[PDB]
């Protein structure tokens, strides 16, 4: 996606640069 | 989470997509 698989917030910042206005759902829940 | 998924292997678009509204 970016260039190597580095793990951090920086595809939380990608989910800001795809979905943007809504926040995120995301899985397990209550 | 699919997050981890870009902590250890090619990280792509779908996974970010399939976890949001």
């Amino acid at each position: 996606f970016v260039n190597q698989h580095l793990c951090g917030s920086h595809l939380v910042e990608a989910l800001y640069l795809v979905c943007g206005e809504r926040g995120f759902f995301y899985t397990p829940k209550a | 989470g699919i997050v981890e998924q870009c902590c250890a292997s090619v990280c792509s678009l779908y996974q970010l997509e399939n976890y949001c509204n």
